[PDB]
């Protein structure tokens, strides 16, 4: 009938604009934010602009979308499989929180808190392939807040340098090696610190490689 | 008192479920051809004719 | 000889089957890559059929007295012969528009696209073929000569050089070292800046040199040889002939390697290819 | 020449 | 006080475990043994509502039995005619984070629900050439999970807190709220008689409850690991929960044990979807290993499979009539399958 | 607030040209397909032509065809008909209808309130030979037309459309497809029938139920319309 190929013509019509709307949708890049409380990912939702926080910061052409969710206390099993396509997951980890043991839960100086969650994030079966950006939250109170205690109580294998470079030869190779699947998948790592655009340069960065990363792999080259 | 008061509350019949087996065996008959799944329908009746 | 030439026709095409079933009969269709790697299997499979033809090269002509000959044999492996180097080409330019730009690759790229632009290559097949089929002059001496039954000093020259200029010209010197720019920036901006391990380096070198290597090597020996004789004319001795025996394997070396390197051996489609 | 001996 | 409370409900522990096993024998496998097996399905792919560029989270059928709804990550919710595969309509999200969704009695509200932790309710039989958003239903924590309608202006909903909640559309307000559960809560299903509803959580324990008081009716218990899937038996009187432990658990509304548990050994995934069709006979549940599977309820065995996907099947539901199932997935196609003989 | 308004007729001098501008307001109008319908005096209704959603298919009038063109835009949200070489029988009057056409959908639902055109000095065929009915209000009205052939598509939807139009007012939808009712309509009105054979349906009638009815066919390309039942005072 008339009335059945006018119905197929507005079908056509919706597949046209949703099959854009999905090429649209694509060139969004999605950034899930993972860091701990204390964590300053306020620092970083912050610089660069109930459930959820889904922030649009697309600043240089490409399509930024950062979900920060930290107000969902629940479990996370069921609603971090909804992030298996992701660009890269920006894990946020206060470094001056090594010494600072949980007042009610008796923790290990909030760091084996911190490890943990960076175990279970970075070996989901949702996230085998799934570049993982790294924020050391608070370095730059970690120099004063190791002048007066210093990283032993915890690990004491730590060699000991007196200075950040010890920080970095301690706990941030700690946090790199733990990566299991070390072929995979990647795992960037920066110092959050208060300047203007490194803070998402460094994130531009990793998000440009996982792309032509990713690109590769879409060719049937890689 | 929050979970004393709602840990029984099911007490209307407690019946066998070998007994209550009439609720599958009688609708084993009320859906019968109705459902095109179980019982093979027609290709005249079936809207999606490929 | 003809024994490993019919081996090697046979598991050429073998491979080429098996890589469009793959791609289309495990309904791993609707990407522009796997419509790109079935049109360039299609095209080196069918390419390959007409090997098996020629693989009895026991007197002058062929057994078929002139339906195979020249009209359907010397013109289909001619269209072919030029319209997988015209997919290989189109398979640069996919992965331009992928890795490069890939802001507006969907709005230039599509499965229509893709089907648009498998037709055209499919279509320009027969452009350069016409000459193979309408100008075909059954020869009875020879399994099948056209060039132009008449004065071929200029005619057979042009039609040598006109090959060459679609087989070597646009689609290699163009497009199949377009694939080195790939490898370029990847090595100059990809890496620097991100980390500091060269991991995204010598595994895509070990795909593109060794696509750009194996393609001009197998390649090359068949034009160079057309070229070379048409002006030095190469004189007749059985050491000529047993060099020719040989080249044409060589040219097929490019369609049966092409579906296992080209989309095989990259992990995207192994993962596919099981089951 | 073409596929053959010349 | 702390330890009296507690050798209570130690007490009331061990009554309602004795009262579950008190139904005498009860052998259901002796028991159930009819002449109508279901040998294989083999449903075929009628139609594929193909569109969607995301992974399908939600699906759900009409009172016509011929429109449906989907619910994508793209942002997208789409109402299929499925009879022809036309997109009747195409409605964009605030949230492209839907994990359910529903149609109104009177498919003219297809209300979904996300972890923005709100339904925002769509009119399709409006004045206006275009479908909008009525009313968005706020008032909760966690993450929306089962998004359902009793009415064209009565919606209960699942949400990630361990608390239910029924609403009125034209006010926005809970008008209840059925807090009993622990943990996340995963699903909600809809009983035909609208009367009772029964909703399942990641505490292993599925829990009944009266729209009308606000009150559990009762609970059950018996999964080792977190629900993530429920729906009501057609009767009305029964429902099937599918949890992450590979097993989907058969439990009566009146009875507090387990008719059957649909599990097999080389399944080692989760289920992630379940619907039921019209003759409460055929269970199709969408499991985590990239293909559907047909459960029948009488022999507890895998009397189908619907191996048509290429990525985890992710929702699936069967029309009013029996006709068809539009059975979504991760691979972002909606696979319309009918049976032929 | 849908308002679909006419613009551009009246008095042109013979051999012009003339521009039927229908102004759409209300609603979402790039979702909806737009027809025209004339309208001699005295005398039954008649399709000018036709657009569908998108401009991607498009139909004319046999005795229009080429002569008169339809062009729709979405941005500014209004439709245009623009007619060539007007005749001396290419006097009526014109509506501006909408129609959406989906599942279920409700075609030919808002007509506008129309504009009149004059100047100076195969397809379905319409058998009714009824067209003064002298009804007094108070009792059932039944109304009834004939069709050429049959009515009942595959589909399962014989395309039969029932309008009725008021003393100096614009037609209104009744039953769409010969069986559903329209929206804001009353109860009252009814249709019903097999095929070929139907009718239309009043239990009461009011004073302002008064007017000619009249009845659509929309089966083939052509949308043939009569001369319906006149109800007098």
């Amino acid at each position: 009938s008339a009335e059945d190929k006018a119905a197929v013509e507005r079908s056509k019509m919706i597949d046209r604009n949703l099959r854009e709307d999905g090429e649209k949708a694509a060139r969004e890049v999605k950034l899930l934010l993972l860091g701990a409380g204390e964590s300053g990912k306020s620092t970083i939702v912050k610089q660069m602009k109930t459930g959820i926080v889904e922030t649009h910061f697309t600043f240089k052409d490409l399509h930024f979308k950062m979900f920060d969710v930290g107000a969902q206390r629940s479990e996370r099993k069921k609603w971090i499989h909804c992030f298996e396509g992701v660009t890269a997951i920006i894990f946020c980890v206060a470094l001056s929180d090594y010494d600072l043991v949980l007042a009610e839960d008796e923790e290990m100086n909030r760091m084996h808190e911190s490890m943990k969650l960076f175990d279970s994030i970075c070996n989901n079966k949702w996230f085998t392939d799934t570049s993982i950006i790294l924020f050391l939250n608070k370095k730059d109170l970690f120099e004063e807040k190791i002048k007066k205690s210093p990283l032993t109580i915890c690990y004491p294998e730590y060699a000991g340098s007196n200075t950040y470079e010890e920080a970095a030869a301690y706990i941030q190779c700690q946090f790199e090696d733990l990566n299991k699947r070390k072929d995979t998948k990647e795992i960037y790592t920066h110092f959050t610190c208060s300047t203007d655009t490194k803070n998402v340069q460094f994130v531009f960065d990793a998000v440009t490689d996982v792309i032509i990363k990713n690109n590769l792999k879409d060719c049937g080259l890689f | 008192k929050l979970v004393e008061q709602l840990k029984m509350e099911a007490n209307i019949d407690r019946i066998k479920v070998s007994k209550a087996a009439a609720d599958l065996m009688a609708y084993c008959e009320a859906h019968a051809k109705e459902d095109p799944l179980l019982t093979p329908v027609p290709a005249s009746e079936n809207p999606f004719r490929e | 000889v003809p024994v490993l030439y019919l081996l090697v026709c046979a598991a050429g095409l073998g491979g080429n089957t098996l890589v469009i079933y793959v791609v289309l009969r495990f309904a791993k269709m609707k990407t522009v890559t796997n419509i790109y790697i079935l049109n360039l299997a299609v095209a080196d499979v069918l390419y390959m059929l007409g090997l098996p033809f020629l693989a009895t090269q026991n007197a002058a002509s062929f057994w078929p007295f002139g339906p195979v000959l020249c009209r359907l044999v010397m013109t289909l492996d001619g269209v072919n012969q030029f319209t997988s180097v015209f997919c290989l080409t189109v398979m640069s330019v996919d992965r331009y528009l992928a890795v490069v730009h890939p802001l507006s690759s969907a709005r230039w790229r599509r499965p229509r696209v893709a089907k648009l632009a498998s037709a055209a290559a499919w279509v320009l097949s027969l452009c350069m073929s016409l000459p193979l089929l309408v100008f075909a002059d059954v020869q009875e001496g020879g399994t099948c000569n056209a060039s132009w039954p008449e004065p071929v000093g200029l005619w057979g020259a042009v039609f040598i050089i006109y090959t060459a200029v679609l087989g070597f010209f646009a689609p290699l010197l163009v497009i199949c070292l377009c694939y080195l720019l790939i490898v370029v920036k990847v090595r100059a901006a990809g890496v620097r800046v991100g980390c500091v391990r060269r991991r995204s380096e010598r595994k895509v070198t070990r795909m593109v040199l060794v696509v750009v290597l194996v393609f001009a090597g197998c390649w090359l020996p068949f034009f160079t040889v057309n070229i070379v004789n048409l002006a030095v004319a190469l004189p007749q001795e059985p050491a000529s002939a047993g060099l020719y025996f040989f080249v044409v394997i060589l040219s097929y070396a490019n369609s049966c390697a092409n579906p296992v390197l080209y989309g095989f051996l990259s992990d995207n489609f192994r993962q596919s290819f099981q089951k | 020449x073409x596929k053959y001996f010349p | 006080e702390l330890d009296q409370l507690r050798q209570e409900a130690e007490q009331l522990k061990n009554q309602i475990r004795d009262a579950r096993k008190a139904c005498a024998d009860a052998t259901l496998s002796q028991i159930t043994n009819n002449i109508d097996p279901v040998g294989r399905i083999q449903m075929r792919t009628r139609r594929t509502l193909r569109g969607h560029l995301a992974k399908i989270y939600a699906m759900h059928w009409g009172t016509d039995s011929r429109l449906l709804v989907s619910a994508s990550q793209d942002g997208k919710l789409i109402i299929w005619d499925s009879y022809t595969t036309n997109k009747v309509h195409a409605i964009p999200l605030r949230s492209s984070w839907v994990m359910t969704c529903a149609y109104a009695p009177s498919g003219n509200y297809v209300a979904c629900g996300g972890l923005d932790n709100i339904c925002s309710i769509y009119n399709l039989k409006t004045r206006e050439g275009n479908v909008r958003v009525s009313r968005e239903l706020a008032g909760h924590t966690g993450y929306l999970s089962c998004c359902r309608f009793l009415d064209d202006n009565q919606i209960v909903t699942s949400s990630g807190d361990t608390t239910c909640a029924l609403w009125d559309i034209e006010t926005g307000q809970q008008t209840t709220t059925f807090t009993g559960h622990t943990g996340d809560v995963m699903s909600l299903s809809l009983a035909p008689d609208t009367r009772l509803f029964v909703s399942g959580a990641c505490d292993a324990s599925a829990k009944l409850w009266d729209v009308r008081e606000g009150m559990c009716r009762q609970t059950f218990t018996g999964h080792e690991s977190d629900i993530n899937a429920i729906c009501f038996f057609p009767n009305g009187n029964a429902f099937a929960t599918g949890s992450d432990d590979a097993t989907c658990r058969l439990f009566d509304l009146r009875a507090d044990q387990e008719l059957m548990t649909y599990s097999h050994d080389n399944i080692i995934c989760g289920i992630t979807s379940v619907s039921f069709s019209k003759s409460g006979r055929l269970l199709l549940a969408g499991y985590d290993d990239f293909n559907c599977n047909v459960w029948d309820a009488l022999k507890a065995d895998r009397a189908g499979v619907l191996a048509g996907h290429d990525n985890r099947v992710s929702c699936l539901g069967v029309t009013d009539d029996g006709m068809a199932v539009a059975t979504g997935s991760w691979d972002s196609f909606l696979k319309i399958w009918n049976g032929s003989s | 607030a849908v308002q679909l308004v006419e613009s551009g007729g009246g008095l042109v001098q013979p051999g012009g040209s003339r521009k039927l501008s229908c102004s759409a307001s209300g609603f979402a109008f790039s979702s909806f397909g737009m027809h025209w319908v004339r309208q001699a005096p005295e005398k039954g209704l008649e399709w000018v032509a036709y657009i569908s959603s998108g401009s991607g298919t498009i139909y004319y009038a046999d005795t229009v065809k080429g002569r008169f063109t339809i062009s729709r835009d979405d941005p500014k949200n209004t439709l245009f008909l623009q007619m060539t070489s007007l005749r001396s029988e290419d006097t009526a009057m014109y509506y501006c209808v909408r129609s959406i056409y989906y599942y279920g959908s409700s075609p030919f639902d808002f007509w506008g309130q129309g504009t009149t055109l004059t100047v100076s000095s195969s397809d379905i065929v319409m058998t009714q030979a009824t067209s003064s009915v002298p009804v007094t209000p108070g009792e059932s009205v039944s109304i009834s037309c004939r069709s050429s052939k049959s009515l009942l598509h595959s589909n399962g939807n014989t395309y039969l459309y029932w309008f009725l139009q008021r003393p100096g007012q614009s037609p209104q939808l009744l039953i769409y497809r010969m069986s559903n009712l329209a929206s804001g309509v009353p109860d009252r009105f009814s249709g019903s029938g097999s095929g070929t054979a139907f009718t239309l349906t009043i239990s009461r009638l009011e004073a302002e139920d008064v007017g000619v009815y009249y009845c659509m066919q929309h089966l083939e390309y052509p949308l043939t319309f009569g001369a319906g039942t006149k109800l007098e005072l």
